[PDB]
């Protein structure tokens, strides 16, 4: 666990996780982990991500 | 390697989703400890694992690269592998060591190996090729002269001769790749066939067919059937909207027009490079696969599925600037 | 099912010929190899006197006579394509002529790559060893001591892979080989000595850096002069250490020498034949020196004349030279000291019937007798001819002087339609001058197709010949378009119109086009003493095969199998196409079925449904291998010849959509010949199909019941327990399915030639075989003999 909820990067601890979390923030954080698409809400990413080679 | 037509059991990586052509590189990126544990034992014993194609056939792969990037308190292992022998699965069992039957390669003598006159056998060796359109007629005449002893002519026998076909394929690959004339293409036809199967922008169903083909001569013809008819490449999720065509296929650098790349998160993307196409974001440069280019996402205008990326950068008069990169998995070749 | 093959006509083409003293130490023998047949003769003052003919279980590839010291006479060595080696002696107990085997062995290695210039077999001058070039880089050596009965051998490595030709050198301190080879630097000639103790190569007497680019022949000049002669495209050279001589005779620049023979054992006179039947004499101008030595001054080559396209040659005596041929008739010719009026020193003494190569046939009974003849196409280039076989075998001949491609029988006009290909050359004037007057140019009526629908080297021109079935005269010769190539031809009925038509399928071969992008299907009518252009259809590809499919013209354009409809407007309309992935080369029908196949054994069974009005795929069975010809046995089984010299039989299965669509293979047999065409007809059992091969052999394939098959298969195993073989070769090994890598025992076939050998065996063996299983077997064999 301890995974990021934007770029979907995985971290070993919850400390380094929150250290990273406050770095994307730019009115469009949710980046697709396949094609680098920029989304606003998690509802957008969950759909497009499953429309991708997987 | 494995004995031809032998039955062995080989571990399978569950993360892999590719259909592996023999003689093709398989980039990887492993986070979880179960995959990383498998790579370790492989380098100790056989260095071989299975890459199932989707579940009838597949290809074995050999580990030839192995990096270790322990970063941010987690071990990210970066492994590259190359494909070996085709096979047909017997029984998979996630305990996933799969029972595997090795498929042998079917080699055939020359078409004239039986109708060659014993008097003309000594005249079957040629002086090496000058590095022409006139020369290849002499090759046809000399080697296929003995077709007059058969019911079929000379020109027909040429369309089943490895060497005759292999050159015509190379002729087209020189338009796609300006740097593809020397030892970049194997002399053996069995390997030459597999090398073009990876280098061809074709959907998965075609890739499986070219794997089931036994004779390289047939494979070479099939690979030439595709390169001549399918001039158009479309989007697979909407079909009737053609994206780009063969006439624009370019090779940016040495690794051909289609090379395998990896995203920062671990997803292989075989991106064909072209010059223009028809039918999201701003130029970004982080992890740019092509140095001196800024990537921008692109999608289709009917189904809004992912098509690829467009790379545009400044520098100076760097060649080229306006060029695209479409992922193989989301492309469908069609006949205009 | 289970089938039965029997040879109707023994092979006619000669692939080997050597002189020597085989039968009697004083007799002059001429041994001749007709593929699997070995003909022995004795040279008299007149000509050839037949002595014996034997059949080996294996296609003869290397045949050489040799006389070891302390031996009654010369011995014979034969190596087959299956790598069967044997030493043969002659034995005549009064009147019973026997060919015993002194030693026999198999020399096939598990590994090895067959060389580019094929198998080469050479024997040491002093009969010390037998060199065999079986694979690239490997030089097998059989030592010649009279304790080597199994012919156990040892190999040696060769750093040279692309070696062209190799001989044993004459007049050397040690057994020395000399060979021409090629490496990326060029083409070279090198020699090695052969040690039997070390079992490896030692340094060779000499080595010459460069030689001609296309050097092909190596001749070992005997003791008087020594050394070796190297013949190439335009240069003949002589090498022996410090001695070197070269000539560039313009008379041999036109073609390439491919066969040779030594006249006298002095080596002064050499015979040379090329690819176009020409004959040459190579003269070694020896200079008598002042101290018992003899040097070599110059080299000379003179044009003797013109024979049949020569495969092998051999001088006999008093100017009698045997000319062996694979395309045309074998010839016995006399040489003349004086140049005749024309210029040739050669006059034909005899001719030998050579059916091969049989490229097309058609079963007819022109006499309306109900028996069955066979009108085939034979030869190539000037050796082109038709051969009418009857029943011994009455073999007529109709010389054409050009290559006959296809043949068919028309009856409404009582004539034959024949496709022909003549070779021409570009002149400075801008034409295509022919080499010799042939059936195309030497005709009564000419006809050049104008059509215009698609508006100094060799160029092919295809033609359509009409030949009356009585006189076999050249009635009409139709010249197709410039750059057109005719492929198929058939004579049949176009449905309702009683007018019988000649239909030819053509193509449009250019060198810049690797695939056929155009073509034509032309219909012709011969009735008013001339050919009629009854409309031609423009397709977009090659028309490989055509069949009459019940009032509908079945055509094959590349991959598109396509039915054509004869309309009442005297034209053809496209009914329905069955597109395919493979190239539709072969095409055979059996009522409502269609059998499509390509050059790579891709058997594909279709089925035309009349109510649906279209073809539908019923089954298929791909198995990549070179297929030469294919025919339909019946509604279920199918027969074809593939790979090396094998015959396959596939059939349909006995519930699943994927199992009823997979044609099961049941018949595997190594025939021994390359079958180019099957034909239905004859001259209990069911189905009579005949085939014509390249070596001239004709055979019949018939079916059998499971009872007779199981009985004949039991007899075959018992027959080969008493019958003596030539080289002590197992029959099952010979008939086993052989490619270049696959080797499987035969199944699904019965050798008729082995069955009809029960009548020629004695009574002690006639009753030994039939034990636990006499007149009963006689009746069976007698009935089968009628086929
Ligand atoms: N920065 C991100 C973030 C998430 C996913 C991706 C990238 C990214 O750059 N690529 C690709 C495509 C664009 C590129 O040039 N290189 C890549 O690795 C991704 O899939
Ligand atoms: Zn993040
Ligand atoms: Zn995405
Ligand atoms: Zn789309």
């Amino acid at each position: 666990k301890h995974k990021c909820k934007y770029c979907s990067k995985v971290f070993g601890t919850d400390s380094s996780l929150q250290i990273h979390l406050r770095s994307h923030t730019g009115e469009r954080p949710f980046v697709c982990s396949v094609c680098g698409h920029r989304f606003t809400t998690k509802g957008n990413l969950k759909v497009h991500f499953h429309r991708h080679p997987q | 390697l494995h004995d031809d037509d032998s039955c062995q059991v080989i571990p399978v990586l569950p993360q892999v989703m590719m259909i592996l052509i023999p003689g093709q590189t398989l980039p990887l990126q492993l986070f979880h400890p179960q995959e990383v544990s498998m790579v370790r034992n492989l380098i100790q014993k056989d260095r071989t694992f299975a890459v199932l194609a989707y579940a009838q056939f597949g290809t074995t792969a050999e580990i030839y690269a192995y990096r270790e990037e322990q970063d941010f308190g987690i071990e990210i292992v970066k492994v590259k592998a190359i494909g070996r022998q085709r096979f047909k699965v017997l029984e998979l069992r996630t305990q996933q060591q799969a029972k595997v039957q090795i498929l042998p390669e079917c080699v055939l003598p020359s078409t004239m190996s039986a109708v060659q006159l014993e008097s003309l056998n000594k005249c079957q060796i040629f002086p090496s090729k000058p590095v022409s359109y006139k020369w290849w007629q002499k090759y046809q005449k000399r080697k296929f002269h003995c077709a007059n002893l058969t019911s079929w002519p000379r020109w027909l026998y040429s369309l089943y001769d490895a060497e005759t076909l292999m050159d015509r394929i190379k002729k087209q690959l020189r338009e796609w790749d300006e740097n593809l004339k020397d030892d970049s293409l194997p002399s053996n036809p069995i390997d030459f066939s597999y090398r073009v199967a990876a280098c061809l922008p074709i959907d998965d169903v075609l890739r499986i067919q070219l794997l089931k083909i036994g004779s390289a001569i047939q494979r070479l013809r099939c690979e030439l059937d595709i390169m001549n008819k399918c001039t158009s490449l479309c989007c697979k999720q909407c079909q009737e909207t053609e994206i780009t065509t063969k006439n624009e296929i370019f090779s940016l650098s040495l690794c051909g027009p289609m090379a395998a790349y990896v995203n920062p998160h671990g997803y292989v993307h075989e991106t064909l490079t072209v010059y223009k196409a028809c039918n999201i974001g701003r130029p970004s440069t982080e992890h740019s696969w092509f140095p001196g280019y800024a990537w921008t996402v692109a999608q289709c205008k009917i189904c809004a599925s992912h098509i690829g990326w467009k790379f545009t950068a400044t520098k100076k008069d760097m060649s080229p600037q306006k060029f695209w990169g479409l992922t193989r998995s989301a492309l469908l070749p069609t006949i205009p | 099912s289970y089938n039965y093959v029997v040879t109707a006509q023994k092979p006619t083409a000669v692939n080997g010929c050597v002189t020597g003293h085989f039968t009697s130490a004083e007799d002059l023998n001429l041994l001749i190899a007709k593929n699997t047949r070995l003909e022995i003769y004795v040279v008299t003052a007149e000509g050839l006197r037949p002595v014996k003919e034997v059949g080996m279980y294996g296609k003869i590839a290397v045949m050489e006579l040799f006389r070891p010291k302390g031996e009654s006479k010369d011995l014979l060595f034969i190596l087959t394509a299956k790598y069967n080696a044997c030493i043969l002696e002659y034995k005549q107990s009064g009147e019973s002529i026997d060919i015993i085997t002194r030693a026999h062995g198999n020399v096939q290695d598990r590994i090895g790559r067959p060389s580019e210039t094929g198998i080469i077999g050479i024997i040491d001058p002093e009969c010390r060893m037998i060199g065999l070039r079986l694979y690239d880089g490997l030089f097998k050596v059989i030592p010649l001591d009279r304790d080597n009965k199994e012919l156990k051998a040892f190999n040696i490595r060769l750093e040279e892979l692309h070696v062209i030709d190799v001989k044993f050198l004459y007049g050397c301190q040690a057994p020395t080989i000399c060979f021409v080879y090629q490496d990326p630097q060029g083409r070279h000639v090198k020699t090695y000595e052969v040690s039997l103790r070390e079992k490896e190569f030692n340094k060779g007497p000499w080595k010459q850096e460069n030689v001609e680019a296309e050097a092909s022949m190596v001749i070992a000049v005997p003791e008087p002069f020594g050394g070796a002669i190297i013949i190439g495209q335009e240069s003949i050279t002589y090498h022996n250490g410090d001695k070197y001589l070269a000539i560039a005779p313009p008379i041999i620049k036109q073609s390439t020498i491919v066969c040779h023979n030594r006249v006298d054992p002095n080596g002064s006179r050499y015979l040379l034949g090329d690819m176009e039947g020409r004959l040459f004499m190579l003269l070694l101008e020896k200079e008598e020196q002042m101290d018992g030595t003899v040097t070599l001054k110059d080299l000379r080559v003179e044009l003797l004349g013109e024979t049949s396209i020569a495969e092998c040659l051999t001088y006999l005596d008093n100017g009698v030279v045997f000319v062996g041929s694979r395309l045309g008739d074998s010839q016995l010719v006399k040489l003349n000291v004086d140049s005749n009026e024309q210029g040739s020193y050669v006059v034909a003494m005899e001719t030998f019937t050579n059916l091969g190569p049989i490229v097309d046939m058609c079963v007819v009974d022109l006499e309306r007798q109900g028996q069955g003849q066979l009108v085939t196409c034979s030869g190539a280039f000037k050796e082109g001819s038709l051969r009418i076989i009857r029943n011994k075998l009455h073999i007529r001949t109709v010389p054409l002087y050009e290559s006959p491609r296809k043949i068919c029988y028309q009856e409404v006009s009582q004539c034959f339609g024949v496709l022909s290909s003549r070779i021409e050359v570009q002149d400075t004037s801008g034409g295509t001058t022919a080499l010799r007057p042939s059936a195309s140019t030497q005709a009564l009526s000419s006809s050049v197709s104008s059509s215009k629908l698609f508006s100094g080297e060799e160029v092919e021109v295809h033609n359509l010949l009409i030949i009356d079935q009585h006189t076999f005269e050249v009635l009409h010769a139709h010249q197709f378009l410039q750059n057109e190539y005719a492929l198929s031809l058939v004579s049949c009925k176009l449905g309702k119109d009683p007018n019988t038509y000649f239909i030819v399928g053509t193509a449009m071969v250019y060198p810049e086009e690797a695939e056929p992008k155009q073509g034509r299907i032309v219909v012709f009518q011969y009735s008013d003493g001339k050919l009629q252009t009854v409309a031609e259809k423009e397709v977009k590809g090659a028309v490989y095969s055509m069949v009459e499919f019940n009032g509908k013209l079945l055509a094959s354009i590349n991959s598109t199998v396509r039915l054509y409809e004869w309309t009442t407007e005297k034209e053809l309309r496209t009914e329905c196409n069955h597109y395919n992935n493979i190239m539709a080369l072969y095409l055979k029908t059996k009522g409502d079925f269609i059998l499509v196949g390509d050059l790579m054994r891709s058997v594909l069974l279709l089925a035309y449904k009349p109510m649906e009005g279209n073809f539908e795929e019923i089954a298929r069975d791909f198995n990549p291998n070179w297929m030469s010809a294919v025919e339909i046995l019946d509604d279920d089984n199918f027969l074809g010849a593939e790979n090396a010299f094998n015959l396959f039989v596939c059939q349909k299965d006995s519930t699943t959509d994927e199992e009823r669509q997979h044609l099961q293979e049941v018949g595997l047999f190594h025939l021994g010949e390359f079958v180019n065409v099957f034909c239905h007809g004859s001259l209990p059992t069911q189905g009579s199909v005949l085939f014509g091969t390249v070596n001239g052999m004709i055979g019949l394939v018939t079916s059998l019941s499971e009872s007779w098959y199981n009985l004949l298969l039991d007899m075959q195993n018992r027959l080969n327990k008493v019958i003596k073989s030539v080289g002590k070769i197992e029959h099952s090994f010979w008939r086993s399915f052989h490619t270049e890598r696959k080797t499987e025992p035969a199944t699904g076939f019965i050798d008729g030639d082995l069955i009809e050998s029960f009548l020629d065996i004695s009574r002690p063996k006639m009753q030994e075989v039939v034990a636990n299983l006499a007149d009963d077997l006689i009746k069976v064999v007698e009935e089968l003999t009628r086929i």
